[PDB]
DNA sequence: GCATCCGTGAATCGAGGGTG
DNA sequence: GTGTCAGTAGCTGTCACGGATGC
RNA sequence: CACCCUCGA
């Protein structure tokens, strides 16, 4: 196990000389932003204290270190400084971790990583997305089995650049900017112009948690009326979606490439199967089978 | 494009090639003012102007001047943006 | 905090870029900037600068804003 | 382990005070472990990933 | 059994169960008693 | 007769059972604690009746445990006492409306005590503004109404715990003394059968260490000790003996770094234990000590600190426990069994309410001015000292408000409906300060005790991650001054049923056996069967003889909360649509009126009169004016009071609180009788939903699993039609460049959008607003240097932004009140701050499709479909249902509930007539004489676990009242003939149909209904903002990830992580493209990315991104 | 190391990054996805690209 | 050569409200 | 400029598991 | 935005 750290420094050909540090990098200010409060105060994040405490021990040292101060004092504070240092890069990792206001552990530069809250898994592997929404489910017994449906008020935001743009080709605004009012005033010149837009344009609904890949599909989206999201009955076993008051997601693919996958590979109706068993999700399931 | 991603250990040499001046000071800001201290954790010197092409004496206020550094207090005038990217750092006695 | 969705500013300039095209190169060449480089007079600038403009506004309302 | 006393009532019939009070235990201890069995599962789903 | 199995198979731990195996295909050598357990394996072929 | 005390409508009970005492204060709870902490007349007679002895409020026993305040010389000191209020500054609703707190101020009587000059000073000191607790048992801090909820905490006390070694399988035990504040000391044994005593977390000791500090010999302690083995090898293995030596040892690992000083250690190792200084067992933990060790059970409680003779006792019955012994006296001591305890038990498990949570701030606020009390006397001169120069009282107010304004107990109120509320008062949290942490929460703590009976309701708790840490106080129980919790029990003789009550708390209760509450009865008393079932100890049930019981239940539903009491046949539901049915009562919506429901259980009435909504009358007498504001009451002897009504007033949830008048002009009205109900109420009963008539069956999938049909009727008549409130709030400010203005004045604006504003650029009442309409136009003045270079060009080929408040997106109502504050016109604003604003408005919410109603048995459901009258399945007389529930969800869920409150309902619709002659049927034999006949629209209650049985409803069913036509339209099987609306034809089976109470909860679609094209996006990560409010994004998560990825949809993947998140210059470019037609442009690099590059360079790590060349790229 | 990293042990895998001086070929679902390129997989593989 | 103790990890999305 | 004693709160009411750490 | 609470599938 010795070997498999000293031959890293070794081949490399970097020196082991960077674990210790004469200088330490300060973090952009716009990632460790101060903002003000309503009340006047104002509110900073834990990263300024943290850098904050690490300059003022640094600073006392060259104090200390030109007045000639007692060995005892240098070396009590270049102890001080190793621990406010060993609490920027992680606090807590040593002993007690450094408590802020409230006896509340303040987060280190390493606490920006880890766990669900950290950068990774947070804003990297799942990010959050423009052109989509959500709201409450319903059950559509007459839809088809490729159909959702989805309100008004949903698809004219989601949609609302293409209906700003058919409405300035119609003419039924002066320019593009007058089109953005129209759409946010609800002007009800719309309501026909939207049909044109979301014509077999696909949308993708999804149901948390996503267990399985059919736990988002395709589908056209339907105009309808109200406030709920319309979901073909058959589906409810794929994103095991009862009816008593769950909800679902709706996001708007975009790119060509975007609509061609979601009418292709993620279709309902191209997605009958269960892809760990082979048998059939999509099939009479519950007042179906048993009128059947 | 690119291909590969290298990481390694971060020589002293290379923590002063990345900042753009030393945080001397431990101020952050001033209370009053919205001004943040010069040679402080803020510093428009190092880190950049808190506003785009807004120096901090005030001399250069418009975007004529692209690329000046200001002789009366040291800032460069570009866009924010830079705040987001300029690395400081503090030489340890 | 939170930074603003850059729609309308991008949408003023979607606009302003298509009211460039109804321009002439020399009008466009100065208002994308003086009278040191393209070497001409300050009231030829001035002129070019105030035409230009008035082109550009008379464009612009044409279109309806 | 099982109880050494039932739950002879049904649900038509009509559970009695304690037959109530005794089927709680397992209820809520059910909704409880069904909840750590979800978050054990999803985090061997992750790994597996 | 139950999950924790699954755990403990994809884990590739040292399992609850810990049977043993037959090293050495052969002949059983059953000497149960009370105090303990020992069974040793005479090889079909050759072997020890 | 059910409920008949205040003057209430005659519920008629199924009821077997008689009730010996009636349901106690609801919200005693919050009432006695604060009574009990600020030393009220009420609580003092309180206890003076119960035989308390030196009874002490809750400042009283601060102010005493503080007195006297002596320096270190005792030349000085101070004393406080009598502590009393003056007036409150401002009433309750003022305090709401001008975001202010509920106090009145405190007072205290102080006086100066100088040794040195033999002469006192006494006067009265201002301490601070103290909250004060409303009526309805709640606090108001800026504004906003809160509750103080019960903390579960554990006892104080001595506690054994019996724990299983992992490697070596042997059993070690352990010792804890819990004090009520101070250091913590555990003993334990371990696997090298040693003994050992960690003090305050500190390093392990060998237990002969503390003897030895203690001045006990080596010898004395084998004299004691030497019956254990181990002892003996702890003494034999101890590194270093001697009084002075194990002194020091404990002072260098308690205080390292210090210089050790044989009196230095000597002090503080009896203060810390021996001082009442900075250590105190309540009264309580003493008491449970000495009950525990069997020592001083007959001392007074006087004792608050603990004694050498306590440790060594507590040491003897460990080691005594860890070899097997059962029984143990201690040297003089009563003999007690040896066991260990369970900590979950509610004798062990203490409850805290609001008094003694409030109680242990005030003490860290009057510990901080303590201190600086003792710094400020010996600096001033000792001659012109007075209370006023020592007393600094800014840490006592600013320990009340961190309490109030953050503390995890300190909630903002549930206002949904009353019953939300009251339940909420009634709250017993296991979280919190002192308790423990959610992470610190095994399935031990969360499952039912068998102590929890008639204590805490074992079927009222969430179903999150709180489930079990979040329980409802039981109805009968109460909070002894102790913090255990005590139910009432009816003492049985010599086999005699006896009206005698008693309270008992859970140990007290062990030490006996308690019949059920079902059991026969005689006449007289006496068991009618020689077997009973009985609880017993450890909770252990079993049949007993009749002539061993010694206590029983006082009613049925004495385990269970008040909502759970308020579920029909609960006895017949599961404990998991119960807990659902029961959490979702208090999630009810206020309907436009109110209907009490025709099934109901009795606690209907007392739950809406004790939550504080409705209007009682205090004292008897004639109503002398009545009008839709006030009710002014004439008493007999000659005064009048007026009750003001509270209405369309915004709920903390955005739900309308309403009273109306009840009574009319001139009515004789009785003491405690409600004059007027609010929301959820109907002549003083709780009314969370409508009668709806229900018919079980499917109907072409629209009701598929779980959705809910209903019909037009609903919409049209405003049956379940709610009002609901939103309040809007803008500011002006002091700006940089000058100061924001509210003007009607607004740059670039149409005379159109501002018709309906004011002069000043505020709404108008009554004017009807949509999504994005101006509520008050604001407008900001922004720098020349802040424009954008086409931003400037646009100013030139043509110096304020507007900032008004614009109606937000799915908003939509009738403006019905203002409210704006003026710096200019004295209104007090925060430093900074000209003019507020707040604007309510108020939308009539009609059913819609996909709110979500529900049941009263967890049966729940969203609206699939609202069909027109006619399209619904009608009975034989035309009448059309009013909702349909799909079948195939009700077996499923063993709520079997429903349908017996179905069947019920309909008879209460119809009525009933039981034929009398030829005497009394054999079914109807137990049901009481007031049961045989009953009118139409007719309220009954089922008790819970008594009530209507199985035969009494099938025979109820058999003689249902026919129509006004003469025909009965039900089956005896309680099932009816239906058409097919939409067809004609009959259809070919009947079907149950009846009447169902359905209530509408707070989750509609009006409010849960988001979509999002672009919008504002987090500084740092550049992603999109989370929430509705903040018209934010959706969340693409890690799993919704791996099904793109198992699509193999790159693309779409690639669209989700960049051009639609946080590609700065590709979103931008794709809005650009969708405008101008053209195609989707490439995506770019995430700049959240570029993030995680520049927070690796900050930890040292030099991360490079490297072409296919081999050059690093920037 | 990018993929190791957002699995498990943050800075036991960065750390071990550092001092081996691993380099990242970008060449994975997992990292693909956190820089934003194209999963090599499905109508991401050269193939169909 | 081996028991102790350190550090790692522990489901997904969504609503509203408070304070520092 | 400072000058007699002058001295944390809080808390353990999570757990399984592997391997470096340490006696 | 940091934490906190309550809640929903």
């Amino acid at each position: 196990k010795r070997l498999k750290v000293v031959a890293a420094f070794q081949q490399s050909g970097n020196s082991p000389m960077g674990m210790v540090l004469d200088a330490v990098p300060v973090i952009p200010p716009e990632l460790r932003p101060m903002v003000q409060l309503d009340g006047g105060r104002f509110a900073t994040s834990d990263l300024n204290d943290l850098y904050r405490r690490v300059i003022n021990r640094n600073n006392r040292l060259k104090r200390l270190i030109d007045l000639g101060a007692p060995e005892i004092i240098v070396n009590n504070e270049k102890r001080m400084l190793q621990e406010s240092v060993d609490a920027l890069f992680d606090n807590g990792r040593r002993g007690r971790p450094v408590t802020g206001p409230g006896n509340r552990p303040l987060k280190s530069l390493s606490d920006l990583l880890k766990g669900k809250q950290g950068r990774f898994r947070q804003n990297l592997l799942g990010k959050r997305v423009d052109y989509s929404g959500r709201s409450v489910i319903v059950v559509g017994p007459q839809l088809k089995l490729h159909q959702c449906g989805l309100p008004k008020l949903m698809a004219l935001e989601l949609f609302k650049p293409f209906v700003m743009k058919r409405l300035v080709d119609l003419n039924h605004a002066q320019n593009i900017k007058s089109a953005k009012r129209m759409v946010e005033r609800q002007r009800p010149q719309v309501w026909d112009v939207l049909e044109e837009v979301i014509a077999e344009h696909p949308v993708l609904l999804n149901r948390a948690p996503t267990l399985h890949r059919l736990g988002i599909q395709a589908f056209e989206p339907m105009l309808v009326e109200g406030k709920a999201i319309q979901l073909h009955p058959l589906v409810c076993e794929a994103f095991n979606a009862d009816f008593d008051g769950d909800q679902m997601a709706v996001h708007l693919p975009l790119s060509a490439e975007a609509q061609a996958e979601a009418r292709i590979l993620m279709l309902s109706s191209n997605n009958i199967l269960s892809p760990a068993s082979g048998r059939p999700l999509a099939m009479p399931r519950l007042d179906m089978v048993t009128g059947l | 494009f690119f291909d590969e991603l290298r990481i390694g250990l971060a020589t002293a040499e290379d923590i002063r090639q990345w900042s753009y001046g030393e945080v001397k000071k431990p101020e952050t800001i001033n209370y009053r003012t919205l001004k943040p201290e010069k040679d402080g954790l803020f510093c428009e010197k190092i880190f950049g102007p808190t506003r785009d092409w807004e120096c901090y004496c005030g001399k250069y206020k418009r975007v004529r001047f692209k690329g000046i550094i200001c002789e009366r207090c040291g800032v460069e005038v570009t866009r924010a943006k830079v705040r987001r990217e300029r690395m400081g750092h503090i030489e340890l006695a | 905090q939170s930074t603003p969705d850059e729609v309308n500013a991008a949408l003023d300039r979607l606009l302003i870029a298509d009211a460039l095209a109804q321009l002439s190169a020399e009008h466009r060449a100065v208002i994308q900037r003086i009278a040191t480089d393209l070497g001409i007079a300050e009231g030829t600038v001035k002129s070019r600068l105030h035409y230009a403009v008035r082109a550009l506004r008379l464009t612009l309302q044409e279109l309806g804003v | 382990e099982f109880i050494p006393r039932p739950v002879k009532s049904s649900f038509r019939e009509g559970l009695t005070v304690l037959e109530y009070f005794i089927n709680t235990h397992g209820a809520r201890k059910g909704l409880a472990d069904t909840a750590l069995r979800t978050a054990d599962s999803g985090y061997l789903t992750r790994r597996l990933v | 059994g139950g999950l924790p199995r699954v755990q403990e198979l994809f884990e590739a731990r040292v399992p609850r169960g810990k049977a043993p195996i037959a090293d050495v295909t052969g002949r059983v050598r059953l000497e149960d008693g009370e105090r303990f357990y020992k069974i040793t394996i005479v090889p079909d072929d050759g072997g020890e | 007769s059910n409920n008949s005390v205040p003057g209430a409508p005659n519920r008629v009970s199924f009821a077997k059972l008689r009730e010996p005492l009636e349901v106690p204060g609801l919200l005693d709870v919050q009432t006695d604690s604060f009574e009990w902490l600020i030393g009220s007349p009420r609580w003092r007679e309180s206890a003076a009746e119960r035989g308390d002895v030196n009874p002490v409020g809750g400042l009283e026993e601060v102010l005493y445990e503080l007195s006297p305040i002596e320096d270190f010389s005792g030349s000085m000191s101070l004393s406080f006492s009598d502590p009393r209020f003056d007036d409150v500054k401002a009433p309750v609703d003022e305090c709401k409306d001008k975001d202010m707190t509920y106090a009145a101020p405190l007072f205290v009587t102080a006086e100066f005590i100088n040794n040195n000059t033999g002469e006192i000073k006494s006067q009265t000191v201002f301490m601070g503004d103290f909250p004060m607790m409303t009526e309805k048992g709640t606090f108001i801090i800026n504004g906003t109404e809160r509750v103080v909820v019960s903390q579960l905490v554990r006892s104080p006390g001595v506690y054994f715990d019996e724990t299983i070694d992992k490697s070596t399988d042997k059993t070690l035990h352990s010792v804890k003394v819990i004090p009520s504040r101070g250091a913590w000391l555990e003993f334990d044994v371990d696997k090298r059968d040693t003994v050992g005593v960690r003090i305050d977390r500190k390093r392990r000791q060998p237990v002969t260490v503390l003897l030895k500090a203690l001045g006990w010999t080596s010898e004395q302690i084998v004299e004691r000790f030497g019956f254990s083995e181990i002892m003996r090898s702890t003494l034999e293995k101890d590194n270093t003996v001697g009084t002075d030596e194990a002194l020091l040892d404990i002072y260098r690992k308690l205080r390292p770094g210090e210089p050790p000083t044989k009196e230095s250690a000597q002090t503080l190792l009896e203060n810390l234990f021996f001082k009442e200084k900075r250590y105190d067992l309540a009264r309580v933990g003493r008491y449970k000590v000495n009950k525990k060790l069997g020592l001083h059970v007959g001392e007074p409680i006087t004792s608050s600190t603990l004694t050498e003779e306590d440790v060594v006792a507590t040491i003897e019955y460990l080691v005594r426990l860890h070899e097997g012994q059962t029984t143990m006296t201690v040297p003089g001591g009563v003999e007690v069994p040896v066991e260990t305890d369970d900590i979950d038990h509610f004798g062990n498990r203490r409850l805290r309410t609001v008094g003694e949570l409030i109680q242990n701030q005030i003490r860290v606020g009057m510990s901080r001015m303590e201190r600086v009390v003792r710094e400020r006397m010996t600096t001033q001169d000792v001659e012109a000292i007075t209370p006023q120069t020592l007393i600094n009282i800014r840490p006592v107010v600013a320990a009340i408000k961190e309490f109030f304004g953050t503390s995890q107990l300190s909630q903002f109120m549930d206002q949904n409906n009353p019953l939300s509320g009251l339940t909420h008062k009634r709250r017993l949290s296991a979280l919190g300060p002192g308790g423990l942490s959610r992470e610190r929460a095994g399935l031990e703590v969360r499952d039912v005790h068998p102590s929890h009976y008639g204590r805490m309701c074992p079927i009222e708790t969430p179903e999150g991650p709180n489930i079990g840490l979040i329980g409802s106080l039981s109805v009968y129980a109460r909070v002894n001054p102790f913090g255990f919790i005590e139910t009432p029990y009816r003492k049985v003789v010599d086999g005699v049923v006896s009206d005698e009550i008693v309270y008992l708390t859970a140990d007290e209760e062990d030490r006996h056996v308690v019949a059920q509450a079902n059991s026969p009865i005689d006449a007289d008393g006496r068991f009618v069967e020689p077997r009973v079932l009985v609880r017993r100890k450890a909770g252990e049930v079993e049949y007993v003889p009749s002539s061993e019981v010694d206590y029983m239940d006082v009613s049925p539903r004495q385990m269970v909360s008040v909502a759970t009491a308020m579920i029909p046949f609960l006895e017949h539901d599961d404990a998991n649509r119960a807990l659902m049915g029961a959490n979702m009562q208090r999630q009810a919506v206020p309907l436009v009126r109110s209907e009490a429901p025709l099934v109901g259980t009795g606690m209907e009435l007392r739950a809406a009169i004790d939550a504080g909504d409705v209007v009682v009358a205090e004292e008897s007498g004639v109503i002398e004016e009545v009008s839709a504001d006030y009710i002014t009451v004439m008493h007999d002897n000659g005064t009048r009071r007026t009750y003001r009504m509270r209405k369309f007033a915004r709920s903390n949830h955005g739900t309308c609180a309403n009273q109306c008048p009840i009574v009319d002009a001139g009515d004789r009205v009785e003491a405690g009788q409600v004059i007027a109900d609010g929301p959820c109420t109907d002549d003083g009963e709780m009314a969370l939903g409508k009668n709806l008539l229900v018919a079980i069956m499917p109907w072409e999938g629209h009701n598929y699993e779980d959705a809910i049909i209903l019909s037009n009727r609903l919409v049209e008549e405003d049956v379940l039609t709610s009002i609901h409130i939103e309040e809007h709030e803008i500011d002006a400010r002091d700006t940089k460049l000058g100061a924001e203005e509210i003007t009607r004045d607004i740059p670039n604006i149409s005379d159109e959008v501002l018709a309906d504003l004011d002069e000043r650029g505020i709404v108008r009442i009554g004017a009807e607003v949509r999504d994005g309409d101006i509520l008050v136009g604001k407008v900001t003045p922004k720098g020349e240097t802040e424009l954008t270079p086409e931003e400037r060009l646009l100013r030139a080929i043509f110096e304020v932004r507007d900032t008004s408040l614009k109606v937000p997106h799915g908003e939509s109502g009738k403006v019905i009140g203002i409210r704006v504050f003026s710096r200019e016109d004295e209104d007090e604003l925060p430093a900074g701050v000209n003019e507020l604003v707040r604007v309510y408005v108020a939308q009539k919410r009609k059913i819609s499709d996909g709110d979500k109603l529900a049941g009263r048995h967890g049966n729940k459901g969203v609206i699939g479909k609202i069909l027109p009258v006619e399209d619904m399945p009608f009975l034989a007389d035309g009448t059309p249902v009013d909702i349909i529930l799909n079948t195939h969800g009700v077996p499923r869920r063993m709520n079997i509930g429903q349908i017996l409150e179905t069947h019920l309902g309909w008879c209460a619709h119809s009525g009933w007539k039981v034929d009398a002659a030829k005497g009394v049927p054999d079914w109807a034999a137990r049901l009481p004489d007031e049961l045989l006949e009953a009118q139409p629209n007719a309220i009954v209650s089922t008790p819970v676990f008594d009530g209507a049985q199985e035969a009494e409803l099938q025979g109820l069913l058999s003689c249902t009242l026919p129509n006004r036509d003469g025909d009965v339209l039900v089956d005896a099987d309680g099932k009816a003939m239906l058409f097919d609306g939409r067809s004609g034809e009959p259809f070919p089976y009947p079907v149950t149909v009846g009447y169902m109470y359905i209530m509408k909860l707070h989750h509609l679609v009006d409010d849960k209904i988001h979509a999002r094209s672009t919008g504002p996006y987090s500084m740092i990560t550049q992603q999109p903002l989370g929430g509705k409010a903040q018209f934010g994004g959706q969340r693409f998560g890690e799993m919704e990830c791996w099904a793109m990825q198992a699509y193999g949809a790159a693309y779409t993947l690639q669209e989700l992580l960049t051009i639609k998140s946080d590609d700065t210059v590709g979103r931008v470019k794709v809005y650009e493209a969708i405008v101008k037609g053209e195609n989707i442009p490439e995506p770019g690099i995430p700049e959240s990315f570029k993030v995680l590059l520049k927070e690796l360079q900050s930890l040292c790590l030099n991360v490079e991104v490297l072409s296919s060349d081999g050059a690093a790229i920037e | 190391w990018l993929s190791a990293a957002s699995f498990q042990e943050t800075t036991r895998v960065l750390t071990d990054a550092a001092i081996n001086c691993r380099s990242d070929k970008l060449n994975g679902l997992k990292e693909n996805v956190i820089i934003g390129k194209l999963i090599p997989a499905g109508t991401g593989i050269n193939r169909y690209r």
